[PDB]
């Protein structure tokens, strides 16, 4: 599974 | 910007055999950016029922795509790859040699 | 063996043409289980292999929710570093990301990645010990600090190491059909005269999994690695690979050339001679 959190660069 | 002309391997997915089922593939791999154009070709014609794998990419970014179609080879039949891309200036063709 | 699970993810903007094209794929070693596409009618995480098709609603609604936050991320990324190298707002770019754990053979976690690239280009990395971060250029020092600030590497560690080696096993056991399967190689040669005093010998490595390979080769036992016509190993379409490798032999000299094939799925590697 995809991780959770997706932080913008 | 980075560009990275693709590699092309056309060949069928299992051995050839006049009068057999089987699949035609043109794999494409190597390329940048990613868009791409891709044509399976029958003694020189635009096979229309192709489809290809999902976008995916190496560890050095460079993306690769299989794009196949189901065929029967016979003896006198001619298939190859046609690829264009922004790193060619002429669309490239490779033909199927089932030695390959 | 050891095995892998990956996560890949491509943003394309479409100046003028819409919003950005999106697309995510999820491999098991070499397999490919996920996708989504931006573009497709769906717009929902859907199943590239059968052993994954089993997962039920629940499975698919929080991967879909979650691939479609990823989606966002690089819609706001594609922005962001078009401002970070003052680039017009006309043009194309590009922004990739990989991330994803190995395991041993013993199934325990090997190592952990999280790369990003932008037009191709290293952009940032998260190093081997998940603690600390790899910045490409000055741009790229920028989303570096940011990402310190906010502890994302301690929230990726704890992903790459726990959750991500979770459900790889969980993979490998309900596949285990494919997934832990290892065709060893069918292998065979070919001969074809290209003038009555040259001839190609190719070897040729057929429907194996997984990919990994290594197929060379030899003249009198001594590698012929820059006379040696090797492909780059490909899919078969099934599930399979296959590659070959030739070399272009003097007529009467082919017995001193030998083929060298080694798989996982070979006790003991192969050799080949055309006699």
């Amino acid at each position: 599974i995809l991780s959770a959190l997706v932080g913008i660069v | 910007m980075i560009q990275r002309t693709p590699k092309i391997q056309v060949y069928s997915r299992h051995p050839a055999e006049n009068g057999k089922s089987n699949f035609l593939n043109c794999y494409v791999s190597g390329f940048h950016p990613s868009d791409i154009e891709v044509d399976l070709l029958k003694n020189g014609e635009r096979i229309e029922k192709v489809e290809h794998s999902d976008l995916s990419f190496s560890k050095d970014w460079s993306f690769y795509l299989l794009y196949y179609t189901e065929f029967t080879p016979t003896e006198k039949d001619e298939y190859a790859c046609r690829v264009n891309h922004v790193t060619l200036s002429q669309p490239k063709i490779v033909k199927w040699d089932r030695d390959m | 063996g050891s095995h892998s699970m990956r996560y890949f993810f491509t943003s394309v903007s479409r100046p003028g043409r819409g919003e950005p094209r999106f697309i995510a794929v999820g491999y098991v070693d070499d397999t490919q289980f996920v996708r989504f596409d931006s573009d497709a009618a769906s717009q929902r995480m859907e199943p590239r292999a059968p052993w994954i098709e089993q997962e039920g609603p629940e499975y698919w609604d929080g991967e879909t929710r979650k691939v479609k936050a990823h989606s966002q991320t690089h819609r706001v990324d594609l922005g962001t570093l078009r401002g970070y190298y003052n680039q017009s707002e006309a043009g194309s770019h590009t922004v990739q990301r990989m991330y994803g754990c190995d395991v041993g053979s013993d199934w325990r976690f090997l190592r952990g990645y999280h790369q990003y690239a932008y037009d191709g280009k290293d952009y940032i990395a998260l190093k081997e010990d998940l603690r600390s971060w790899t910045a490409a250029d000055m741009a790229a020092q920028t989303t570096k600090h940011k990402w310190e600030a906010a502890h994302v590497a301690e929230q990726l560690r704890a992903y790459l190491e726990g959750t991500c080696v979770e459900w790889l096993r969980r993979y490998l056991e309900n596949g285990k059909e494919t997934l832990q399967r290892t065709d060893a190689p069918k292998t065979h040669m070919t001969h074809h005269a290209v003038s009555d005093h040259e001839a190609t010998l190719r070897c040729w490595a057929l429907s194996f999994y997984p990919a990994e390979i290594t197929l060379t080769w030899q003249r009198d036992g001594e590698d012929q690695t820059q006379d040696t016509e090797l492909v780059e190993t490909r899919p078969a379409g099934d599930g399979t690979f296959q590659k070959w490798a030739a070399v272009v032999v003097p007529s009467g000299q082919e017995q001193r050339y030998t083929c060298h094939v080694q798989h996982e799925g070979l006790p003991k590697p192969l050799t080949l001679r055309w006699e």
